[PDB]
């Protein structure tokens, strides 16, 4: 019984993490879409090209 | 709280710190989780394929211009076009003791939902058996909590042994004892479910956790809706997982179940790839398919080891034990893939259906059910005790087999009858009953002494769980010095026989 | 399958084309003659249970009007003798793959969220010159599809910078 | 689809290519295409007999029993 | 485009191309643009080109004409509406009732249920007959095989089940008549109408005539209305337990075989579909109780070859939880339920699980039972008179057993004015149990026929 | 010159080639990254041809390069090969350094000529009742023991190996071909306690390997033989040679695995076509000669225990010692389990075996002959309501059978009880004895697992 | 006893949720991260980014 | 009545559409609201001949050279 009782415990301190990533990225990912940055894009093409 | 705000941002900032050079190939045909990929040249045989789907492939036809493999999972998002990556890298599997106490995928993945496992070591699935000359004889015993089996079929460490029967005949619940067994002794045991209803699996696990025993143990399972491949790989998989220890100077224990399902699985998914079929449409390779998986396991040397692990050990001989299982059809043991299989175990176990349906649970067909190594494992004292008392009732069956057409029977033929009707009920235990070694051997000296066919039939085994009380009640200390050696000196047996006078009284 | 059967074929052609030089006028001729092939309408008249081996060969001439050689004829020829004609455009991209390995000279696909000035696409093109083709060949491609980063296909060598690299990483978070 | 023929190897195509004359030297001799188990594709010859006995650049014998459209195997 | 063409058929084969950009998944729906036939996606054959079964006829239909998709896989309706109502395949009506009020519908291709949605516990199913109370006790989310011939009210039989299911618990009841020979699908109609058990059930047939897909299909159909119906749940969660009847699953097997050779794909051992056991898993898997709620199915299925090696029974006993047969005998008896009832096994005869008393009594039965048996012949060719006291005590005590089988039921109640007979576990067993002790030898073996509890065939015995 | 690979499946290869190179048919081809070795076996032409691989197929992909070395398989042969132990390829698997001799032969050869067959006239005693009894051997002759999957056919082999072994004096070879490693490491250290390890060589191909590993492995230790028995002694000739083959069924099977993927067809079976003339290249490079005298002891172990199938039928055809076990028989518990019957000689011969030798056998399986065809009846029938010379002739042969059991050397391991040698006469007689009914007052217990008929009378009196 | 505290643990994660939805629209900045630094901060500005 | 003949000489093909069409027929009759009766022979020979049929037809062996569409024909 404690052990059930403690890995519920554990499986929700768990499962929580996973919608909290799924916010984050949706969340992450849409601030990415409001920018617009063709500067930053020719920025780092140049970089890759170094690093090629 | 936002201590997973902090672990979210560090593992963010860990990783996909850069770009990647990486080698594609798209979809072209596909059927039944079989997929025709094209444009992937680097690929290798068998490895790891990535997927935008985030399920992997392992790889099987190279050919001039494309390449064939198979799915890990089910496949009904996918579809042609798709983008399909490499991993470069051979087909895996993480391993380690902290599988113990744990249920997870075919490919290790927790489906127990006890939290994800990392295990500091991974390892290739597919590898190949050791060199002969770090093989070692099979000299220590392993107890079955059984008095039929641990006495007239001896099955030591590293032994490969099937179990063959039919259904509802008590195949499974041997093995489950066996292990159960193995509490006390500490040594690796694991066992693999193979396309079975998850329903029997609830049923094993409760089982398990109910004995506790799964905090030494580990079992990964192969569902019976699981697409085929993953019934195919997995014995290999746990195979891998066991052999770690094995690989560590530690013996070690598997348990197959139901390699019917796998090999007909395997036969189905080959076939697919228009591949001609032998007999009964297995392919050939199929002897060896399953046959390379069970060289696997043996007894090495501490050699071995020490070529293993070039220093992290001091070197003793390790070992990994087998428990296979086949289901025979009307009990054919002549079937082809018993044919094949038993040409490759050191030994069999075949259960009778009659006896079971007669009620004995076990029902062992002992007429033929031999062990390679036999006499190697067994402690003195069962091993002198024991010998040919499997062959003395084989014989007893087909002396009854004879005495039911002929109204003559000499005196010889009348004792060997006698003899065999008491030592057969002498061979009964409940499920779950498993035995210490003073057990089945106080069992084995009555029954030789002639002391149970002096007393009532059907009081045979009411009068032998008596004795088992009167004696370790009275004769505690007895029985505890005798089974922590296994070794057996003539007082003892002086004790024995007072013990047996004792209990005759009452 | 069709690129296996089409195999020895390419090589062949190319054997030959490069023995004469004409390697110029016989590709070309593979990209009019796959025009063709793809065509609907001229394939189903091809495909009419009339022709005979002359018949298709004089026509392929004649849709090919000049560019023509003895060579070409009886290659068309043989492949109709074994009406190999279906996979012919494999047979040319092969062959050009052929040239360009053997010229050493390999092409490189850029997409991009964004159009691309010349100056990064030559400074790409030399970035590349370190892994050393004989010579950069240029297929530029915008996507706002793609939101940062040029991704890059050389044959199969291909490497990401884009968006996607959200996607993996918030895999990796589960 | 029909599949690859054994006389498909880009040498003869060559040869095609640069010339439609001179059959196989009037098909008095033949060229070894595919060798395997005892059993041997060859093309020319055409001008041979099934059951016609055929000497070999080993100074051997064979026997020819299949003449297809290009190909023999004997 | 969202549409493609007809660009090839040859028998129930049908091919049509469509662009790179978009091309459905499998399973998933495909209208014929132009009529109503329906296209199933099942493999994708490149360069545009997939292959499909079409459900229904293969004519009227020629190359070049439209066709288009759903993206999605067949979603059929589901809902309390659905009850009394008779479907085709694509749950369309066919009782001319009007169209299903219901729009809610699901699809059907769908997951078999989680390890963790394994229902971590194993119990008795119940119900009110005797002999498969005791002799083949069932359990939740379990699956009994049916054995037997022809004329002995199998479809009677049901209907006791369904009426016992949906008046002790009200678990719901569907059916799904796979092969099933039209007139008496119409006669069972008009027998389950007569019955009101008409309202407590729901319908489809796959009429064996059928384009061989739609009747494999239909399985699952049921499956998905069973699951909702299940998963559909009442106040304080914990929706009731729903029942499924199969018809003949062998008949399932046979249509499986059919498509396999319709692929144009390798015929197997014996010949069959190769990959018949991972549908079967399908099936089942997809069949049992659930953390919440539960589903029990009971499967008809007939032997082919009367053999017990050939793969289809094989496969099958891999999720027979329990057998039980009907013996044309027993009915010739005038015995009701004519179930044979030594024969008929249940995997769930454990003390460990049902009870260890009632494994000991259960145990006796069947030995006195096995007695008799062994017992009547030797009377028949020797008069009861050359038998043992105590033997002739069995004889008497098993025929009492046998009468007191014999028993009225509440859809026999409408068909002949008759109390039916209601009787649970735990009251059958002091009965019985109570005859053990011989008790009863004075009370003839006739007061023991058509009767339910041991209090009424006391009073039965009074009122004789 | 070198190639590159261009497809994988399974475990067979395919290269490209130049066209100015194009190996033979038989050559030893390098994996220019690995040790992984090539052998050809089709000329698949256009600067391509097919071949399978020895080791993993594992780390390999297309393109890849490979050398020829213009040489097929061609292995260290000589003395300096003996009490060592060989992979396939003949290197040293024992670590005990690399082989000493330079000498090299190719694993392929022409079968010898009609013209060198040599009349091998030479008979044995072993000590085995029914062996001795009913099979006379020739030395230089084949045997082999057809039996099926557990029937003891390795066993069989381990007591003669005994037998032979320490009867016989002089060269003697063993390859494990396809078989558990257990049973051949034990073998090892068994032959270890021995000493004439020295005398003998040892290589394992075992199932573990690759199937290409697993089909060219006899061709090892056959060649070898086939030395050491053209290897002439100073003044003298070759040298008895003790060969011994472990289920050539397992290179049998790697035919049929491997025949599909060679683009071949499928036998009424399944099997390669070409396995019967490839057993027959295989069988005959193997005899004693005008020179030297080979001794070869074949494992045959039987599919489904069914004697139809292909390849026993052929095998027939190949051995002149023919040795057949059953399960019945050990069903029956009687270890050995060779059946009397189909088990032959040609050796049998009243001019060779002697007189008694040749009738009392024949009186024997004819006893057996009708107590097997009377056993019908038997089991419908009561045994009472027979003929009584009928019953008379049914004990005599139960107690046959019973006198026929025997135990071990190395059987006690199983059992506990020693194992015996019964010289030939004690058989004869004994069996005589009984065949005149000088016993028919005697228990049939009185005969079983036994040895001499000494024996059993101590048994007799005994009980 | 276990559901009397867990859901009342569920209704703590409700304002939990909230407030890490919150502090991940906060912790959305690690798009910058993903990014090579090709926006050294973008986020800040706008903050219309608040669901659930 | 009527009877309707295909002759062990005829083609294959018309004795293998026969039976539906004398179906046909005694469903008129049936449409017509009466009743009648019909008697089918040798079907054995009919589905010889549609094995044969589609065995020119290059379509798919089935056990015993019978493509399961048989049973739903
Ligand atoms: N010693 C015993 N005494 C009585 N019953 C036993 C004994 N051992 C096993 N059984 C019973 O045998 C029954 C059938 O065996 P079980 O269901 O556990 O697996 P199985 O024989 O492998 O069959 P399956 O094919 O379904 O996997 C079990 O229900 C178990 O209770
Ligand atoms: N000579 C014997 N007498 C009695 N029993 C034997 C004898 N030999 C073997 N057995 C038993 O029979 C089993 C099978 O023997 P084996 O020769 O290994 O069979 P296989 O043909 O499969 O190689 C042995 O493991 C042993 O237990
Ligand atoms: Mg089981
Ligand atoms: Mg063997």
């Amino acid at each position: 019984a404690k052990e059930a009782v403690d890995q519920e415990i554990n499986s929700a301190r768990e499962e929580l993490r996973q919608q909290v990533a799924a916010l984050a990225v949706t969340g992450a990912e849409k601030i990415l879409n409001q920018q617009v940055d063709a500067e930053a894009h020719n920025a780092m093409l140049s970089q890759l090209a170094a690093k090629l | 709280p936002s201590e997973i705000s902090a672990l979210i941002k560090q593992r963010i900032g860990d990783l996909d710190t850069s770009a990647t050079a990486k080698n594609e190939g798209t979809i072209v045909m596909v059927s039944d989780g079989i997929v025709r990929i094209h444009g992937l040249a680097d690929a290798m045989y068998g490895e790891m394929i990535e997927f935008d789907g985030g399920l992997f492939g392992m790889a099987l036809n190279l050919e001039q211009d494309s390449v064939g493999a198979v799915v890990l999972g089910n496949y009904l998002s996918l579809q042609e076009g798709q983008k399909a990556r490499c991993t470069g890298r051979v087909l895996e599997v993480p391993v380690g003791p902290e599988l113990l106490g744990r249920v997870v995928d075919a490919l290790g993945n927790p489906i127990d939902g006890k939290g994800p496992i990392d295990a500091k070591l991974t390892d290739a699935v597919e590898k190949v058996a050791p060199g002969v000359i770090w093989r070692q004889s099979v000299d220590q015993p392993v107890q079955t909590g059984y008095k039929s089996v641990d006495t007239m079929i001896p099955v030591g460490r590293g032994q490969r042994e099937l179990i063959i029967g039919d259904r509802q005949t008590g195949k499974t619940a041997m093995a489950i004892d066996a292990i159960i067994a193995q509490k006390n002794s500490g040594i690796k045991c694991v066992y693999v479910a193979i396309g079975q209803k998850q329903s029997t699996i609830a049923n094993v696990v409760r089982k398990l956790e109910e004995t506790g025993a799964m905090a030494y143990t580990t079992v990964v399972a192969a569902a019976a809706a699981d697409p085929a491949a993953m019934q195919y790989l997995a014995p290999y998989s746990g195979c891998t997982m066991g052999e770690y220890f094995r690989d560590r100077g530690e013996d070690a224990l598997i348990i197959y179940d139901d390699l019917s399902k796998q090999a007909v699985a395997y036969r189905q998914i080959s076939l697919l790839l228009r591949r001609p079929p032998g007999r009964e449409a297995y392919p050939g390779d199929v002897f060896y398919l399953h046959s390379r998986l069970l060289e696997r396991a043996s007894r090495v040397s501490a050699e071995y080891v020490e070529k293993f692990t070039n220093g992290a050990v001091t070197g003793k001989t390790g070992s990994l034990t087998a428990l296979p299982i086949i289901e025979t059809q009307a009990g054919d043991v002549s079937a082809f893939v018993p044919t094949n299989v038993i040409s490759i175990t050191d030994g069999q176990i075949f259960l009778e259906t009659s006896l079971f349906n007669a009620g004995i649970r076990p029902a062992v067909n002992a007429g033929i059910s031999v062990s390679r190594v036999g006499g190697s494992a067994q402690t003195k004292i069962i091993k002198k005790l024991s010998g040919g008392i499997r062959t003395a009732l084989a014989q007893y069956r087909e002396l009854a087999a004879f005495a039911q057409f002929a109204s003559d029977l000499d005196e010889a033929t009348r004792k060997q009858l006698e003899h065999g009707q008491r030592v057969t009920e002498l061979m009964k235990q409940k499920q779950y009953a498993p035995y210490s070694i003073a057990d089945q051997a106080v069992s084995v000296y009555a029954s030789n002494e002639g002391y149970m066919a002096d007393v009532e039939v059907k009081k045979i085994v009411d009068f032998d769980a008596a004795l088992i009380a009167y004696f370790r009640s009275e004769y505690a200390p007895l029985m505890k010095q005798i089974d922590e050696t296994g070794d057996y000196n003539k007082d003892i047996e002086a004790a024995i026989k007072a013990g047996i006078e004792s209990f005759k009284a009452t | 399958e069709l690129l296996t059967l089409a195999r020895p074929y390419a090589k062949a052609a190319f054997a030959y084309a490069s023995e004469q030089g004409a390697t110029d006028n016989w590709s070309n001729a593979l990209q009019v003659l796959s025009a063709a092939v793809q065509d609907e309408a001229f394939s189903a008249y091809l495909n009419r249970p009339e022709l005979t081996p002359a018949e298709q060969v004089k026509l392929f001439a004649k849709v090919l009007g000049e560019d023509q050689s003895q060579a070409v004829s009886n290659f068309l020829t043989l492949l109709a003798d074994n009406d190999r004609l279906v996979l012919l455009p494999e047979i040319a991209a092969e062959y050009e793959q052929l040239k360009s390995q053997n010229n050493n000279n390999v092409d490189v696909v850029i997409e991009s969220a964004f159009p691309l000035t010349a100056e990064q696409e030559q400074l790409l093109k030399s970035a590349l010159e370190k892994r050393f083709n004989s010579t950069v060949t240029v297929s530029v491609e915008v996507k706002p599809e793609l939101i940062a980063g040029v991704v890059i296909r050389a044959g199969d060598q291909v490497i990401d910078d884009s968006a996607l690299n959200k996607l993996e990483k918030m895999r990796t978070r589960l | 689809m029909q599949q690859l023929n054994p006389s498909e190897i880009s040498a003869l195509i060559k040869q095609r290519i640069g010339d439609l004359d001179t059959s196989a030297t009037a098909k008095n001799e033949g060229t070894i295409v595919m060798v395997s188990d005892g059993i041997v594709r060859i093309h020319g010859l055409a001008d041979a007999m099934y059951g016609e006995m055929i000497e070999f650049d080993g100074g051997l014998f064979g026997m020819a029993l299949n003449l297809e459209q290009d190909s023999v195997g004997a | 485009m969202s549409s493609g063409r007809i660009i090839q058929i040859i028998g129930a084969v049908i091919d049509v191309e469509f662009e790179r950009t978009s091309v459905p998944k499998i399973y998933d729906a495909l209208q014929v643009d132009g009529t109503e036939t329906t296209l199933e996606v099942q493999q994708q054959l490149g360069d545009g080109v997939v292959r499909t079964i079409a459900m229904g006829s293969t004519e009227g239909l020629k190359r070049g004409l439209t066709v288009t998709s759903t993206n999605a896989p067949i979603s059929v309706p589901v809902g309390t509406a659905t009850l009394g109502r008779i479907m085709d395949v694509l749950g369309r009506p066919i009782d001319e009732a009007g169209p299903v009020a219901t729009e809610e519908r699901l699809p059907i291709h769908r997951q078999a249920p989680s390890y963790a949605e394994q229902a971590a516990s194993t119990d008795l199913l119940e119900t009110g007959i005797k002999v498969i109370d005791l002799l083949c006790p069932f359990a939740k989310g379990g699956k009994v095989g049916l054995f037997g011939g022809a004329g002995v009210g199998k479809t009677v039989n049901m209907m006791e089940l369904i009426n016992n299911i949906a008046k002790a618990h009200s678990g719901l009841s569907v059916f799904a008549g796979v092969g099933e020979r039209t007139r008496e699908g119409n006669d069972f109609y008009h027998e389950m109408k007569d019955s009101n058990v008409l309202d407590k059930v729901a319908m489809v047939y796959g009429q064996m005539n059928e384009p061989p897909g739609n009747r494999l299909r239909v399985a699952l159909t049921g499956l998905t209305m069973a699951e909702y119906f299940r998963d559909e749940k009442d106040e304080n969660g914990k929706g009731r337990d729903v029942l499924l009847f199969v018809d003949n699953i062998y008949r399932y097997t046979l249509a499986g075989t059919e498509v396999s050779a319709l692929l144009g794909r390798m015929p197997s051992a014996v010949g069959y579909q190769p990959t018949l056991a991972e549908e079967m898993g399908v099936l089942q898997e997809r069949i049992t109780s659930t953390k919440s709620g539960s589903i029990t199915s009971i499967q008809a299925v007939y032997v082919p070859a009367d053999d017990l090696t050939d793969p289809s029974p094989a496969t099958t006993f891999a999720h027979l939880d329990a057998t039980v047969v009907l013996s044309r005998d027993i009915a010739s008896s005038g015995i009701y339920p004519a179930i044979d009832p030594l024969d008929s096994t249940s995997r769930q005869l454990d003390p460990l699980v049902v009870g260890q008393e009632h494994y000991e009594i259960a145990r006796a039965v069947q030995n006195v039972l096995q007695r008799y048996k062994e017992l009547k012949d030797i009377i028949a060719i020797l008069g009861m008179d050359e038998l043992a006291e105590e033997d002739k005590l069995v004889v008497y005590r098993a025929r009492k057993i046998q009468r007191f089988f014999s028993q009225p039921f509440h859809v026999a109640e409408v068909f002949t004015g008759a109390p039916g007979k209601l009787v649970p576990l735990k009251e059958t067993i002091r009965g019985f149990k109570g005859l053990l002790a011989g008790e009863y030898d004075h009370i003839p073996e006739q007061a023991f026929y058509m009767v339910g509890g041991i209090d009424e065939v006391i009073a039965k015995a009074e009122k004789l």
